[PDB]
Order: C-alpha cells, then sequence, then structure tokens
C-alpha cells in the first residue's frame, strides 16, 4: 500500500493545506464581488465557496485531498489575475437552469431517467 | 518490390546497439527497449528515471540528445497505471531520434523535466490540462488549452467527445452561460471492426 | 408625404450599404479567405467595403472562424460595443454551426448560439469569391430596409 | 420477426373515461389520481389483479406489494397451474428441472399433452439434437403433431 | 396529445417542451423575457411583429434552429392574426405602448386589438389564452391608460371566457421604464421583478387550474413613491413622460386580496432590493422603508 | 406524381406529409415547401422493356464507367420481366 | 389506460422455463408518454398514500431477493428438490381424468405466428398467417 | 454552349433560378419520413 506522496505524507497534513485554501478564498471573495461586478452579496460568494468544500468532505485519501487543493488554488489564481471573466466567476451559480425534480414523483411525470 | 516499404538493417543494427548501451549505463531505471520494424529506438524506463534518464541522454557525449521534439502521454484505462508519458528527443550529432517512454496513474506525480529541457515546460502544462497528470516542481502548472473553470481532462478515453456542459448567450441574465449539453443530432457509433484478423503477426497467445 | 418617406430610407438604405465597414474576427482558416478577398484580384474596398476598421467603427462583424467555448465571451463584448445599426456575417461552417469540430467539448456549434447572424456563407471555407458573393447580399438585405416607412406609421 | 408489431397499436398516454364513456388522452397525474382514489376505498377481496404473459418480475412485485396493502391476496396469472397439493409451494413442481441442456444427456423422452414445436421451437430444437446424435427416443401422449 | 407535442428531452435548449405559442408583443420589454424562457426549454414560439426585421434580430438566439418563427402582421388585419396562431396551442398577449400616436390610441392598443387577438383566436381553436392587464386597471381612473385596461380586460373575458388574465404592477428590470424613468428625471407602489412576471406566464400556461382565472402579479414589498425615488438615487449614486405616465406613477398600487397572485403559480416575488443595483448599475457615473 | 392532402400541402415521392393536426407545417406559412416534381419512380415506369435474345443480359447503366457497377440479369422466368437492381431498366427475353 | 414499456424499452427480470432468471436491457426508450412499469406502480402507490418501500432498480430488485432469492442469481439455473414431498400431496385428493384427448392449442403452423398482443400487432406475422393458410 | 451546347434530359430545369434566399420562395427544410410508431386509436363506442 506504499504509494508517492504529492504534498501532504498524512491526512493531518492535507488538512492543513485545505484550511489555508479556505481561508484565501474566504478572503478574496470581496474583492472578486467588486472587480468583476457581480448581482451576487458576498455572503453568497462565500456561502458558495463554503458548498465547494463541503461536498469534499468526505475524502480520507490525501493524495486525493492534494489534487483537490492543487486544483482550487489555480481555481483561485485564475479568479485573483482575472484571467477568468464574469461569465465564468458566475458559472457557479447555475443562474439559467431551472431546477430539476428531485422526489420520485416529478421525475417520474417528467421523463424516464432515475 | 514496388508497393512494399524497404527495410533498413544498418540502422536497425545501430539502434539496437545504442538500446543496449543505454540500459548497460542506467540499469536503475530501464525496464525495457525495443527497436521497431521501421527502426525507431524506444526506450521504456521506471518514472523514477526521468531526470537521471533525460539528463544522460542530453548530456551524455555518446548521445546529445539536445532537442525535445515532443512530449505527450497516452491514456490507456485497462493498465493500472493508465497514463504512458512520451519523451520523443532529437539528437542533431548523431542525426537519430530516441523516444523515452515511462508511467503514471491519477493520483501519483512525475518529476518535471523543464530542468533538462526549457521546451518541456509547455508539453507538461498541455498533459496536466488534457489528461490530469501532475508534474512535481513545475515553474507554474496551470491549465494552457481549455477554458478557464473546465471541468475534467478531456482526452482521457471515459471523457465524453461532446463534454458535458455547452455555451450559448443568455439574454435574462445578459452574458454567455454554460448548460448541461444537448445535441440535436446526436454522434452516431461506429462499429467498423471487422470480426477476422488481419495481422497474425501480432496475434496475442491465448 | 410618404413619398418623403420612401426616398429619405432609398438614402439612408444607399449610404449604408455602399460604406460597409466591417471588423473580421480572424478565428481560424477562414480568415485566410477573406485576406483574399482584400487582396488585389477581388479588391473588397473598391466596394466601399475598407479592409480593416476599428470595432466601434464598425458597421459589420464577419466571423470568421471556428468560435471556441474559450472565445465566445470575447466575441459577444466585441458584439455588444457595435454602434449600431450593425450587421453579423457567419463565415464558413465552423461559424455556420461547428462544421468539423460540431462534436467537440470545446467549440461552439455556431455563432448564432452568441450573437445574431444576418448572412450565412457557407463553405470550408467558402472562396473569397462567395464571401464577396455574401457581402453583396448582405448589401441587398440593407437595401430592403424600411426604418422611416414603419416608423411613420407607428 | 415480431419485433415491428412494437410499432403499431401503441399506448401512448394515460386515458380516462369522459362524460361519455369514452376512452380520452389526459395526463399522468389525473390519471393516477382517478386509481389511487379507486384504490384507497377497497380493501381485501375487493381489489384483484391479472397479470398477462409478458409481465416482467419487478412489475409482478410491485404489483403484489400494493395490492398487499390494502389487504389483498388476489394476485392472478392468466395461465393456470393446479393449486391442489404442494401447489407453487416448492418450485421444483412446475420447473423444467432437467434443465434444456439436460435433454442432451436423457435416453428416452415422454412428452405429454404439448406440441414443443410451436410451444417452445428451441426447445423442441434441442430434442431434435438429441434425437440425431444422442439416439434419442421420444413418445408423444397426445395429438400425433408433426 | 398529437404526437409531435409530445414533451421530450430533459428541459433544454434541444428538447421538445410541447408549447407551441404566438406570443403578440414579443419585440417589447416583457416579450423578450417571455421569448427567451419559452425557447429555453425548446418550444415552438411564433413571433408575429410589426416592426422592421432588424428590430427581432436579439430574439433569434433564444431558441434552437427552427424555434423561432417570424411573421408579419398588422393589428387591424384579422387574416394575419389568423396566419399566426392557428397551429398553436396557446396564445400570448403583450401589446401595448405606455403613448398615445396618431394613428393609435390606447383604445386600439389595450382594446381593439386584444378584442381581435381574444376573437380569432377562440375561432382558430386555440385552446390557452393568456391577456396582460394591470394591477390598477379601472375605469374611474384618472389615467386613460388605465381606463383603457379595464375596457379591453374585460372584453377578452367575454370573448374569450377561458382566458387567464394576469394583471402586474409596475415591473422593473433592465429594459424598464420604471427605475429607469426614475433615474432619467401619497402614493405607495408595490413594484414587481420582470423574471418574476415571466416565470408566472410561463407557468400559467403549463397549470390547469389557471385557465379562466384573473392574477394579480406585486412585488414582496411595498413602498411609499417619496421613499422609492429617494432609493433609487442613492443606488444610482446620484444627488437627490407624458401625462397620462405621470399620472400612472401617482396611482396607488391597488391590493386586491381575492386574487390569486404569484405565490398560486410557484413563483417566489424578488425583492427590489435584491435586483434595484442590476438596474442600475449603468446609470452611476439604505434599503427603502417599507409599508408594513 | 405529386398530388395534395386535404389541407392542400403537397405530398412528397416519399410519401410525407404533415396531418391537419400537426403544428409543425407553421414552418411553410409566409413560405414554401420543398417538392421535386420529377418522381423517380414513375419515370423509370415510362421506360420500355428491352427485349433481347439471350438467357442473361448485362447492364452498367449507360455511359459505361459513367453508368453503375456491370450486374448480369437472368431472363429465364416469362412471368415477369429482369429488373436491374441499380438503374430500374427492364429487360426481356425475345420469344 | 396507463401506458407501460415493452420488453425492448425496460431493463427488466424474466425468469425461463428451467427457473433460470435473466433481464434484458433498454435499447429504445418506450414511446410517448408510456413508463417503465414498475415505475408506474411505485408512483401510484405515493398518490395513494401507500409509498412502496423502493425507490430505484436496484431497491426494486432488492425486494425480489427478498421474496426469491433466486430472482437476482441472472443466468444461473437454481436447483429446486423434494419431489418426494410434492408427490405425497399430489396423491392426497383424487380428481378423475376428463375423458377428452389431449389436444394441443397450436396444432399447425398458422397457429404458431400470432399469440400475444406484440405478434398479434406485427404486419410480418400476418404476412407468415396468410402465406401459410394460401 | 452556343458552340458545344449541353446534353439535353427531361428533368433538367428548362427555367433557371437564382439564389432565393429571403422571399416567400426560400428553402424551408422539414423531415421527409413518415411517422414510425403508430398510435392504438380507442373505440368509438361506448363500453367501460
Ligand atoms: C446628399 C445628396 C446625396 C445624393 C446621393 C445619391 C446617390 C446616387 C445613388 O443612389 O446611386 C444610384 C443607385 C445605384 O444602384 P445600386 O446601388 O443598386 O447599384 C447597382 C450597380 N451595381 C450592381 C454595380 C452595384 O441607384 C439605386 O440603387 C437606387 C437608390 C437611390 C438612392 C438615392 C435616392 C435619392
Ligand atoms: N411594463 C410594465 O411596467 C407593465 C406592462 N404591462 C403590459 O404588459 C405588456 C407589455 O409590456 P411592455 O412589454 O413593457 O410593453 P412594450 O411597449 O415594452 O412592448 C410593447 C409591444 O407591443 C407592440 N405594439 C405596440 N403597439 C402596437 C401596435 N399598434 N400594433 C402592433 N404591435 C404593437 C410593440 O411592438 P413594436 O416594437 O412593433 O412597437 C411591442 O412589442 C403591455 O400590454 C403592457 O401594457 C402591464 C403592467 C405593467
Ligand atoms: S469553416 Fe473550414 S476553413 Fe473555415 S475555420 Fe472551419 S475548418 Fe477552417
Ligand atoms: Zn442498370
Amino acid at each position: 500500500t506504499s504509494v508517492k506522496p504529492i504534498f501532504s505524507r498524512d491526512m493531518n497534513e492535507a488538512k492543513r493545506r485545505v484550511r489555508e485554501l479556505y481561508r484565501a478564498w474566504y478572503r478574496e471573495v470581496p474583492n472578486t464581488v467588486h472587480l468583476f461586478q457581480l448581482d451576487i452579496s458576498v455572503k453568497q460568494g462565500r456561502d458558495k465557496v463554503r458548498e465547494m468544500f463541503k461536498k469534499n468532505a468526505h475524502i480520507t485519501d490525501p493524495r486525493v485531498v492534494d489534487l483537490l487543493v492543487i486544483k482550487g488554488k489555480m481555481e483561485l489564481e485564475e479568479t485573483i489575475k482575472v484571467w477568468k471573466q464574469r461569465t465564468h466567476v458566475m458559472r457557479f451559480f447555475h443562474e439559467t437552469e431551472a431546477p430539476r425534480p428531485k422526489d420520485f414523483l416529478s421525475k417520474f411525470y417528467v421523463g424516464h431517467d432515475p | 518490390r514496388p508497393t512494399v516499404r524497404p527495410r533498413n538493417d544498418v540502422a536497425h543494427k545501430q539502434l539496437s546497439a545504442f538500446g543496449e548501451y543505454v540500459a548497460e549505463i542506467l540499469p536503475k531505471y530501464v525496464q525495457q527497449v525495443q527497436v521497431s520494424c521501421f527502426n525507431e529506438l524506444e526506450i521504456c524506463i521506471h518514472p523514477d528515471g526521468v531526470i537521471p534518464v533525460l539528463t544522460f541522454l542530453r548530456d551524455h557525449s555518446n548521445a546529445q540528445f539536445k532537442s525535445l521534439a515532443d512530449l505527450t502521454a497516452v491514456d490507456i484505462p485497462t493498465r493500472q497505471n493508465r497514463f504512458e508519458i512520451v519523451y520523443n528527443l532529437l539528437s542533431l550529432r548523431f542525426n537519430s531520434r530516441i523516444r523515452v517512454k515511462t508511467y503514471t496513474d491519477e493520483l501519483t506525480p512525475i518529476e518535471s523535466s523543464v530542468p533538462v529541457y526549457k521546451a518541456a515546460n509547455w508539453y507538461e502544462r498541455e498533459i496536466w490540462d488534457m489528461f490530469g497528470v501532475f508534474f512535481a516542481n513545475h515553474p507554474d502548472l496551470r491549465r494552457i488549452l481549455t477554458d478557464y473553470g473546465f471541468e475534467g481532462h478531456p482526452f482521457r478515453k471515459d471523457f465524453p467527445l461532446s463534454g458535458y456542459v455547452e455555451l450559448r448567450y443568455d439574454d435574462e441574465v445578459k452574458r454567455v452561460v454554460a448548460e448541461p449539453v444537448e445535441l440535436a443530432q446526436e454522434f452516431r457509433k461506429f462499429d467498423l471492426n471487422s470480426p477476422w484478423e488481419a495481422f497474425p503477426a501480432y496475434r496475442q497467445p491465448p | 408625404g410618404e413619398y418623403v418617406v420612401a426616398k429619405l430610407d432609398d438614402l439612408i438604405n444607399w449610404a449604408r450599404r455602399s460604406s460597409l465597414w466591417p471588423m473580421t474576427f480572424g478565428l481560424a482558416c477562414c480568415a485566410v479567405e477573406m485576406m483574399h478577398m482584400a487582396a488585389p484580384r477581388y479588391d473588397m474596398d473598391r466596394f466601399g467595403v475598407v479592409f480593416r476598421a476599428s470595432p466601434r467603427q464598425s458597421d459589420v462583424m464577419i466571423v470568421a472562424g471556428t468560435l471556441t467555448n474559450k472565445m465566445a465571451p470575447a466575441l459577444r463584448k466585441v458584439y455588444d460595443q457595435m454602434p449600431e445599426p450593425r450587421y453579423v456575417v457567419s463565415m464558413g461552417s465552423c461559424a455556420n454551426g461547428g462544421g468539423y469540430y460540431h462534436y467537440s467539448y470545446s467549440v461552439v456549434r455556431g455563432c448564432d448560439r452568441i450573437v445574431p447572424v444576418d448572412i450565412y456563407v457557407p463553405g470550408c471555407p467558402p472562396t473569397a469569391e462567395a464571401l464577396l458573393y455574401g457581402i453583396l447580399q448582405l448589401q441587398k438585405k440593407i437595401k430592403r430596409e424600411k426604418r422611416l416607412r414603419i416608423w411613420y406609421r407607428r | 420477426f415480431a419485433y415491428d408489431g412494437l410499432k403499431r397499436q401503441r399506448l401512448t398516454e394515460p386515458m380516462v373515461r369522459n362524460e361519455k364513456g369514452l376512452l380520452t388522452h389526459t395526463t399522468w397525474e389525473d390519471a393516477l389520481s382517478r386509481v389511487a382514489g379507486m384504490l384507497q376505498s377497497f380493501q381485501g377481496n375487493d381489489v384483484a389483479a391479472i397479470a398477462g404473459g409478458l409481465v416482467d418480475a419487478e412489475a409482478l412485485i410491485a404489483l403484489k406489494d400494493l395490492l398487499n396493502r390494502v389487504d389483498s391476496d388476489t394476485l392472478c396469472t392468466e395461465e393456470v397451474f393446479p393449486t391442489a397439493g404442494a401447489g407453487t409451494d416448492l418450485r421444483s413442481n412446475y420447473l423444467l428441472n432437467t434443465t434444456i441442456a439436460g435433454v442432451e444427456e436423457a435416453d428416452v423422452v415422454l412428452l405429454v399433452g404439448t406440441n414443443p414445436r410451436f410451444e417452445a421451437p428451441l426447445f423442441n430444437a434441442r430434442i431434435r439434437k438429441s434425437w440425431l446424435h444422442n439416439d434419442l427416443k421420444v413418445a408423444l401422449i397426445g395429438s400425433p403433431v408433426d | 396529445l398529437h404526437h409531435a407535442v409530445i414533451p421530450h428531452g430533459k428541459g433544454g435548449r434541444s428538447s421538445v417542451s410541447g408549447i407551441v405559442a404566438t406570443v403578440f408583443g414579443a419585440t417589447g420589454f416583457l416579450g423578450r423575457y417571455v421569448v427567451n424562457h419559452l425557447g429555453r426549454m425548446g418550444s415552438q414560439v411564433i413571433v408575429p411583429h410589426r416592426c422592421e426585421p432588424y428590430d427581432t434580430m436579439h430574439l433569434r438566439p433564444m431558441g434552437d434552429l427552427g424555434q423561432i418563427i417570424f411573421m408579419d402582421w398588422n393589428g387591424r388585419d384579422k387574416d394575419s392574426i389568423r396566419r399566426a396562431v392557428e397551429h398553436s396551442s396557446v396564445v400570448i398577449n403583450l401589446v401595448g405602448r405606455e403613448w398615445e400616436t396618431q394613428n393609435f390610441d390606447f383604445e386600439d392598443v389595450f382594446v381593439k386589438i386584444p378584442q381581435a387577438i381574444a376573437q380569432v383566436s377562440k375561432e382558430a381553436g386555440v385552446e390557452k389564452f393568456i391577456h396582460i392587464s394591470h394591477l390598477n386597471a379601472d375605469i374611474k381612473s384618472s389615467s386613460k391608460y388605465l381606463r383603457s385596461k379595464a375596457v379591453g380586460e374585460k372584453e377578452v373575458r367575454e370573448t374569450f371566457p377561458e382566458a387567464t388574465i394576469i394583471k402586474p404592477a409596475e415591473i422593473f428590470g433592465r429594459e424598464d421604464r420604471f427605475l429607469n424613468y426614475f433615474a432619467n428625471i401619497k402614493t405607495v407602489k408595490q413594484p414587481v421583478y420582470i423574471v418574476d412576471v415571466t416565470k408566472g406566464i410561463i407557468n400559467a400556461i403549463k397549470d390547469p387550474d389557471a385557465r379562466g382565472k384573473t392574477f394579480a402579479f406585486v412585488g414582496p414589498s411595498r413602498y411609499l413613491l417619496f421613499d422609492l425615488v429617494q432609493y433609487v438615487f442613492a443606488v444610482a449614486h446620484r444627488p437627490f413622460t407624458t401625462r397620462d405616465k405621470v399620472e400612472r406613477i401617482h396611482t396607488t398600487d391597488k391590493i386586491l386580496p381575492h386574487l390569486p397572485g404569484l405565490e398560486d403559480l410557484g413563483v417566489e416575488a424578488t425583492p427590489l432590493e435584491l435586483k434595484a443595483i442590476e438596474v442600475l448599475r449603468r446609470h452611476r457615473t439604505q434599503p427603502a422603508k417599507t409599508i408594513p | 406524381g405529386v398530388r395534395t392532402s386535404p389541407t392542400g400541402e403537397k405530398v412528397t415521392h416519399t410519401g410525407q406529409v404533415y396531418d391537419d393536426g400537426d403544428y409543425r407545417k407553421v414552418r411553410f406559412v409566409g413560405r414554401q415547401k420543398e417538392v421535386n416534381e420529377n418522381f423517380a419512380i414513375d419515370l423509370i415506369a415510362e421506360q420500355p422493356v428491352s427485349q433481347v435474345g439471350s438467357r442473361v443480359i448485362s447492364c452498367d447503366g449507360g455511359g459505361g464507367a459513367l453508368g453503375h457497377p456491370r450486374v448480369y440479369i437472368n431472363l429465364d422466368k416469362e412471368t415477369k420481366t429482369g429488373t436491374c437492381g441499380y438503374c430500374g431498366l427492364q429487360f426481356r427475353q425475345q420469344h | 389506460i396507463l401506458p407501460g414499456a415493452a420488453y425492448t424499452e425496460k431493463s427488466a427480470t424474466y425468469v425461463n422455463t428451467e427457473g433460470r432468471a435473466q433481464q434484458t436491457k433498454v435499447a429504445v426508450t418506450p414511446p410517448g408518454l408510456a413508463r417503465e412499469d414498475w415505475k408506474i406502480i411505485r408512483a401510484l402507490s405515493e398518490i395513494a398514500g401507500m409509498t412502496l418501500p423502493y425507490d430505484t432498480l436496484d431497491q426494486v430488485r432488492n425486494r425480489l431477493e427478498e421474496v426469491s432469492p433466486n430472482l437476482v442469481r441472472y443466468d444461473d439455473v437454481e436447483g429446486a428438490n423434494y419431489f418426494q414431498q410434492a408427490s405425497e400431496l399430489s396423491k392426497l385428493v383424487n380428481q378423475q381424468l376428463l375423458a377428452d384427448p389431449l389436444v394441443p392449442p397450436q396444432l399447425t403452423i398458422k397457429d404458431f405466428y400470432m399469440t400475444d398482443s406484440i405478434s398479434r400487432a406485427s404486419q410480418t406475422m400476418a404476412k407468415c398467417v396468410k402465406a401459410v393458410t394460401e | 454552349p452556343t458552340v458545344k451546347p449541353p446534353t439535353a434530359r427531361k428533368f433538367i430545369w428548362t427555367n433557371h433560378k437564382f439564389n432565393l434566399s429571403g422571399t416567400p420562395q426560400q428553402y424551408v427544410p422539414y423531415s421527409t419520413t413518415r411517422k414510425k410508431i403508430q398510435e392504438w386509436v380507442p373505440p368509438s363506442t361506448p363500453y367501460k
């Protein structure tokens, strides 16, 4: 079960990198909302950031966590340096996607998909 | 024989001899050496050997492979290490080419070869972007070809041809938006392979 | 009175179609053939179509090549900065409907998903003459415009 | 060759009877509400179901579970099988226990009250294979079909 | 359902919603949002237009190939109305002008034209009819705009009894003549967001219980006109028109409790405070007090 | 062999026509339905049967290399004619 | 009338005459508004306030396993025993044999082609029946 | 063509047409195939 590490040698070190990334994202949201002239609140921007972290809470592989942080840092670099445009930043919010039905009956009415 | 490509035995022997030469000098890393019937020399190495093997081929006086022609990856999902990393090098001094191949999986970094060849910089970014292979100690590893915020690595065999999202302008929000991809005409998959074996010379033992 | 309005439409229509200043997005292959339309054999300038115009003095955007997802936002921004009246000519299969990269993950399947399009020039690429035919077809479209006639009847 | 029947006479929409007693298209919401109302007002033997010849097992158990929740056990098939004795208590009462491949191992086959050629064409073909290659002895009680 | 109009897909651009809609007045403020939401889910949209085709160009990207169809029409020509509606399953009327012209007065846009659309739609067999009226429509209003809206609202209900009639308050949005109107410069107002009105219209098309009903689309908050105009100037970072238009702006927004509203179509009204900056950002070179 | 439907829409040579309740015919309002009037099925039927004096004839569709792959048609049955599978020309063995 | 799915339009379990469980796969989806059959009953149970305890194909097949475990052993032939016990019970009640001869429902090829809704709707099967009776 | 006239065919257009885009004679695409699935039609008479 011996593998080559990416950065972290265990989950404790991986979690430290996660918290540093979260802090960097949390502090950058107010600037992003201003520079990109977004129509969302800073609270919405930070709520979205927290949502994105939370969905990955179950990972226990430090290598997977390392890659998630690597990708998170690249995403933050694109935002901070304004490589993204307004459309790229707003793609986290799916503003034109009408909500898909979730309960069995609503999905049964509209189509065949599970 | 007008239609058959002629063989070149002189080049086949030279490359075979140099293949043994390389494998004798770097036994720590070389796993396999082979020469194709059209005379291309391939060195297969353990991924730890990337920097030492490339440095030897660039700097050694009987090698002098000063030019990195190309660096790419191939995705083979059936393998435990699905990604094959391919270095194609050119030696102007000896008017010869060589191919170096190693392997990695999704979670195992490969050492960046920018220290050996500055040409490797963008190639490794392209491999990261298209295949998701992470290169360690790269001066600036980030996407290069895909759109900003693009999720996934399109050149993987299990990434769909048309992707997952498509763009359009939306008037209500006055910007370009991304939405799940729907196609007016689905791409029509073709099953073209003949059920009769073509090349007996490559038949795999059963 | 309606006779006056008919002749002013003719005047302003004649001026606008006789002085079509294009902005070309030379996105890919098709840009080469628009260069050949400017070149001496066809000399688009002789029709009043200046070779290159800045986006803010432009009347027609020519989308000449493949529009990727990465480039689509930039193209929309340029269209939104064009002073009116403004027209869009889609040139080549890629811009018309995605063409040979229609099934790609990174390609917009026709620039009409991003901007409205007045003329579709088919071909991969359309010849310089085919593009010139499309430009002259846009001129005839402008000739049919009746903005003042319709204004007078509101 | 019967697949082309899948393109004819198909049921594509829910239908209910209207004021004139004619079947008319309606929504899934409306059609199921009509059934649910009648289902909620009946119990026990007042509710029954008959399963046809092409029904699958997932639908068979779903319908069984639904009528069981109104305390109905009248889950019927069109094809009869005698309930005398063990009935369907023991699988071996109603299975081809030798298996289709087991025909090739048999030496005598007694066919009773059946025409396998048309009832089970590929089963009958497996008999002829044994008849041809294993010198199988076949006897029939019933009509002298070919 | 005819086989051609059974829904298919996942509700996207290339899907088939099963809606075939004729939208009169599609080239205006409300029309561009309505057509967008119809084309988002893959509806067939027929756009009758009176204006130059150049002025309908912004609608073309709103639907997949073939889904937006344009036709000429004249408000006074019933044959041109029949051409536009005889293949549709729903007709939506968004025709109106905030001012009168030498050729069309308020009695034309708000009575004669809606009645002709309703009558021809009834004759052609159109199942559903959605007619936009006004919250403050009233035959005793000081506004000839609002008096006509009341007369026409009654004639549509008589001509096409199953029509869904929608009565919006002042609508605000990027292209509105409300927030923009103040920025370009006694009374309580309850303005409603454009996207809310659009969603209400779309959900009325689908809801069968909406047929024959009259809805009032209002925003979540009531404001004094002075407090609203003050807020607009603050948001526009600015130091703080016909006669009929002024009367409308000073008409207090009626409170019709008996009518169903946006919540009866599954639509949550959007507060002005969330969207005001979106509309007013381009005007740049403390939330308003609300009535309990 | 072009005919119109009760709606007046022309039926194509492939038998296509929108039925009465199909909304899709709105696409033709103010425009037209492209229909090719030269029905190949009727044009080929107008060609006369060729009388030949052998059991087997060959057809390449005319023009040699500009026609179709050359095929050989058996004319043993007198019940019907031999038809080329490519171009539809018909042949008959004489007496 | 509740429009269901044909065997080419669903992934569904069938058990052959040997007791061997096999499953189909979706080749095409059901036409129009037709739905997968077990989903119709599952949807009906919720509208009737008797929601069934399974929401996916995998879960309804977990249910099938609770009733008859062999029904999810795909391609396996599970042997059945206890012929002695069945034979003992079959003798407990004596029912006489009718004097009618044993006559199969299908005596000639003409009776073979149409035997179910799908084949009765087939134009090909109609041609076969016409061909062998004429 | 005054010196080498084209080969005559009965089906060749006798009247050439120019580009008709933007007119009421423009081409409008449509599916040329017939309906694939035939729906069941319920009986006209009542009987529940
Ligand atoms: N916006 C609001 O605040 C509210 C609006 N409403 C009603 O909603 C509807 C649309 O609102 P809005 O979209 O803002 O109105 P707009 O003025 O923005 O658009 C009006 C539409 O009506 C068409 N139209 C006007 N006069 C005629 C005519 N004589 N013949 C044919 N077409 C004509 C216009 O077409 P053209 O471009 O050709 O002029 C335009 O498409 C109107 O009925 C309006 O009264 C009700 C309550 C609030
Ligand atoms: S349409 Fe053809 S020539 Fe033009 S950019 Fe695309 S591939 Fe190149
Ligand atoms: Zn031939």
